[PDB]
């Protein structure tokens, strides 16, 4: 059976802090500059979630106490990989994969033509 | 001895302990061999694998550590053996 | 042009070989079995004994306090479902039956029981799950049981010797 | 076979190895079956009992005891419709559902009767 | 819009499995509902207050055979066990207001 | 006078820790939170399940150990991982402790159906970082 | 031992609408309609009307599982206002921190 | 009863692998650590905490398994398993000219033992037009039946697919789906004079 080549696919990783990310981003760079990946780096933009409750029980309404919900976003860019190498790039992070941290794995295979696409007549 | 290394969790540990008196034993004979074959560098090594990695020594075992040390001059460490001994 | 190579085959052990089974062994490393905190390290093969029949103990009373009471860890969450999660059965699952319920009663004061409700309801007691389990629980009853089938019952002869 | 399990627990028993570090800890939880399979997916297990495309698609080979022009006709592309965008129900539980509407249309015929068109 | 987008139209949601002939708004929340979850069968409607009673005689028959250490409800029973002493327990069934 | 979780200051014999006298405006300055998991975060559902789990797994700990927390519990959960990060004061025998630790091991793994493995920090007396 | 009533009343509504859904889905795919005649619509509501109550997803009220509290309740968390801020200053919420900005 | 045991930080050498000691993630052991970090707010005339019952050292998590050299040998004896990319495949050209067809995926992950994602059942469909065999009428048609589903200036397809919990049958769907539109662009129905 033939392999699955990829084109391009990008790990989102979402924390809460950025130490942490930023250690993981620079030991994900390491390992695709050790093994031939040649990847980038950018930042988008943060969300934070503010909302506001009550803070006593009875009629305490002008003393408001809120709260936040800091999800910082880093995100890579790995390009010209195949099937093998991509699979044992997930290996390497999902077997490191901090417990404060997420993953959204979004890979992009490749495919010629199916078999009704030339010249197919039903 | 060099057959029964090679042979006991080098490759696989299944035949290289079936229980615990039997492996302290083994284990006991292997740093006495290693205190009375060689000079003092396979006694410490066997010390710091055997002593220090599965549990204490015996009594003959320790007494042949510390005539071992003894004859090769190394009296620095004879009271955490007299307390494992204890 | 574009070459397609195949595609390589592998289960859980040639990436855990790779990963895990390609490093070296500590110097000083007491047994990984128990803890790492300096108070409780095995010093003697009696705390290490000790460790591990405490550790067994705890593991049987919470096996037994499971079974005590099933209707306690029925309720799953998980998704790919793990085959060791689940208690074993003791009671039977057949009353009008003879060789299944005998079966029932002796695989899964049983092996009696499941001997008496063969002979009561007219089972013939094959020689699987049957004499090696009367000979592993109880040796003279068991002879006295193989005796009475090879009397009461003539199928196999060579398993049965 | 009472005596394999014996010559089995003889072999686990014999075979057996001490701890050394974290690595044989997570692989003694992996083959005990304790952590996921590797590059984790959102397919294992939950298969849709290995059914394909065509089955969750192509619905009109479960509609027989239906006319073919008619506001009938019309509910039941409807409901076949809206079986079809649903990717939480499986194809079974829709057919269940589209047999149930069936019984419960035969059921009250006379309604469809008066209702000046024929029921099929 | 004339006949020839109708047709285009009707084409499509043959096509892309939505409804071909023209209908009304009523309608429509048939294919809407069935297109999506119930409300009485998400996977946090009914899951939403779990088994209480399972947790709570977990912690009783684990109160009884002393592996929890419930200080809550032995301050209970010591306050119920005063009481008692004190002169005011609890009557017996069928016995109080004709007494 | 707004009070939370901070310790109230008297005299000068109350041996407080680190985790008892910090006010929750320091939780993201100069404190911390107990758990970490990726529930929280915006746009991740399995949240009020797992609030649930933590603060019944706080309850059986504190009720099964009589005084033995010196501190409080720090849970990770990674995937299908439940660490646990407790402290046990040096007052009874370590084959008790290693008992209680096989069997604490055991009912987690079977009934929160997850593999559990607890870790340990032994220490001589109670925390205690001030005289608050 | 449980001591409170609405509690147990509102999981018994939330078991028995969960226990009848298709019933209650099917009855409501047969009332939106334009089509079919009037006679249908009506017998449909006549056996909706007819079932035994404690049984609909409108009764459903959204409390806290800790506090089962009627009025203000999230449902994020599936609890109350002050059970969130208490447990969020004890510090078991990663990441829900006091807002500073 | 009562004893005391001394630690590894004394008892350990200096010449020893740091891989070999903390394998996997653990969550900090004052143990084995012979660095005397010292993490926390002090006050203004006092020492702050060091590592033995420091709190912030068991919530943050530690990062001394990943040794550069551990990392270096785990990355080498990973090269059994990988696949050399084909020099036929290096410029973006080529790839869109040769393999016009992108598939993405989506692939989240839970915070505990729940695996199963609601939000990973989308599949969507991207193939540049610019390769295939499209005339005039026929593509014509498969715009006109497209409708928004299709950029007019990057011209790559773009087609939302997700009726099924798989993703390889929201995969076959699809294909059938421009199999079927491709099939359409060459044909002419009765109403398509009257345009
Ligand atoms: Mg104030």
């Amino acid at each position: 059976e033939p392999d699955i080549l990829y084109k391009r696919l990008s790990v989102l990783v979402k924390g809460h802090d950025k130490a942490v990310l930023d250690s993981y981003e620079y030991f994900a760079v390491l390992a695709a500059k050790e093994l031939g990946i040649s990847i980038k780096v950018h930042e988008p933009p943060r969300k934070i979630e503010r909302f506001t409750l009550l803070q006593s029980v009875h009629i305490y309404k002008k003393h408001r106490v809120q709260y936040e919900m800091r999800t910082l976003y880093r995100c890579l860019e790995l390009e010209h990989l195949t099937g093998s190498t991509a699979d044992v790039y997930l290996e390497y992070i999902q077997r490191n994969l901090p417990e404060g941290v997420a993953m959204e794995v979004t890979k992009t295979q490749l495919e010629q033509l199916p078999e009704h696409i030339k010249e197919p007549i039903w | 001895a060099y057959q029964v290394h090679g042979l006991l969790k080098t490759g696989d540990n299944w035949k290289f302990i079936g229980p615990d008196q039997h492996r302290n034993f083994y284990y006991s004979k292997f740093f006495d061999l290693i205190c009375l074959m060689e000079q003092i560098d396979v006694t410490l090594k066997w010390y710091e694998d055997l002593i220090p990695s599965a549990y204490f020594p015996h009594s003959q075992t320790m007494i042949h550590l510390l005539q071992a040390l003894d004859v090769a001059n190394r009296l620095e460490v004879i009271p955490k053996i007299w307390k494992d001994s204890k | 042009e574009v070459v397609i190579p195949k595609k390589k085959t592998w289960d859980k052990v040639a990436v855990l070989q790779a990963l895990a089974s390609t490093v070296n062994r500590d110097t000083t490393a007491v047994p990984y079995v128990f803890q790492d905190d300096p108070y409780l390290m095995p010093a003697s093969s009696l705390e290490s004994r000790s460790f591990l029949l405490a550790k067994k103990s705890g593991e049987n009373v919470a096996k037994f306090i499971i079974n005590s009471y099933p209707k306690y860890f029925q309720k799953d969450i998980a998704e790919p479902h793990i085959p060791c999660l689940m208690p074993e059965y003791f009671e039977p699952q057949i009353k009008d039956i003879s060789e299944a319920a005998l079966k029932e009663r002796i695989e899964l004061e049983p092996s009696t029981d499941y001997h008496f409700q063969q002979t009561g309801q007219s089972e013939a007691l094959e020689e699987e799950n049957d004499e090696t389990s009367r000979r592993k629980a109880g040796t003279w009853r068991a002879k006295n049981n193989a005796e009475r089938i090879f009397s009461l019952m003539p199928e196999k002869n060579e398993h049965s010797y | 076979s009472l005596w394999d399990v014996e010559f089995a627990k003889q072999l686990a028993t014999v075979n057996e190895q001490p701890l050394q570090n974290g690595f044989e800890e997570l692989i003694q939880w992996t083959k005990e079956g304790k952590l996921w399979e590797f590059p984790i997916n959102n397919e294992a297990g939950f298969d849709d009992d290995g059914s394909e495309f065509h089955e969750h698609i192509f619905l009109e080979k479960h509609l027989e005891s239906f006319p073919k022009q008619g506001p009938i006709r019309h509910f039941m592309e409807l409901v076949t419709c809206g079986l079809s965008k649903n990717p939480y129900l499986s194809v079974k539980q829709k057919v269940e559902h589209i047999e149930w509407f069936r019984n419960y249309f035969n059921e009250k015929k006379d309604i469809l009767k008066e209702s000046n068109i024929q029921f099929n | 819009l004339s006949e020839y987008a109708f047709r285009m139209s009707r084409l499509s949601a043959r096509l892309f499995g939505e409804v071909t002939r023209p209908t009304n708004s009523k309608s429509m929340k048939v294919v809407k509902l069935f297109s999506e979850l119930p409300l009485a069968k998400k996977k946090e409607t009914y899951d939403w207050y779990p088994n209480h009673h399972t947790y709570a005689e977990l912690m009783q028959t684990l109160r009884f055979l002393g592996l929890y250490r419930d200080e809550h409800q032995d301050f209970m029973d010591e306050q119920k066990r005063l009481k008692k002493l004190r002169g005011k327990e609890k009557p017996k069934k069928g016995e109080g207001k004709r007494a | 006078k707004n009070r939370a979780a901070r310790v109230r200051v008297s005299k000068g014999d109350k041996p407080v820790t680190y985790e008892e006298a910090h006010a929750p405006h320091y939780i993201a300055h100069r404190k911390g939170w107990l758990s970490l998991h990726t529930g929280n975060l915006d746009g991740e559902d399995h949240a009020a399940e797992r609030t649930v789990e933590d603060v019944f797994l706080r309850k059986f700990m504190w009720g099964t150990f009589p005084g033995c927390l010196a501190d409080q519990l720090v849970l990770k959960r990674r995937g299908n991982q439940l660490e646990i990060c407790a402290v046990v004061l040096r007052q009874l025998s370590p084959h008790k402790y290693y008992f209680l630790v096989g069997y604490s091991e055991t009912l987690l793994s079977y009934f929160y159906k997850c593999p559990v493995r607890l870790h340990l920090q032994t220490v001589p007396s109670k925390v205690v970082y001030k005289y608050l | 031992h449980y001591v409170d009533w609405r509690m147990w009343r509102d999981v018994k509504r939330r078991k028995m609408a969960y226990e009848y859904a298709d019933e209650r889905l099917r009855i409501n795919s047969l009332r939106k309609n334009t089509i079919l005649p009037k006679i249908l619509q009506d017998v449909a509501d006549e056996e909706i009307a007819a079932l035994p109550r404690d049984s609909c997803p409108v009764r459903i009220r959204n409390r806290c599982v800790m506090t089962s509290r009627p009025r203000g309740v999230k449902r994020r968390w599936r609890l109350s206002r002050i059970v969130f801020r208490h447990l969020a200053d004890h510090g078991q919420l990663s990441g829900i921190q006091r807002a500073t900005w | 009863r009562r004893k005391a045991l001394p630690p590894r930080t004394e008892k350990m050498a200096v010449d020893q692998d740091w891989p070999s000691v903390y394998p996997v993630a653990a969550p900090f052991k004052p143990s084995a650590v012979p660095l005397p970090v010292r993490m926390g707010y002090p006050v203004k005339k006092g020492v702050p905490m060091a590592k033995e019952g420091n709190l912030e050292l068991l919530k943050i998590p530690n990062f001394l398994h990943l040794t550069p050299v551990a990392i270096k040998k785990h990355c080498e004896a990973l090269k059994d398993f990988c696949t050399e990319w084909p020099a036929a495949l290096d410029s973006d050209e080529k790839c869109e000219k040769h393999f016009p067809i992108e598939i993405d995926s989506t692939d989240y992950v839970s915070s505990g033992p729940s695996v199963r994602n609601p939000r990973a059942r989308v599949v969507v469909l991207r193939v540049k037009l610019s390769s295939l065999n499209l005339d005039d009428h026929a593509k014509k048609k498969l715009i006109k039946l497209v409708g928004e589903r299709y950029c007019k200036t990057t011209d790559v397809l773009t087609i939302k697919t997700d009726r099924c919990p798989l993703r390889r049958q929201n995969y076959d769907y699809a294909v059938y789906l421009l199999t079927v539109l491709y099939h359409e662009s060459w044909n002419t129905e009765e109403w398509e004079k009257s345009k």
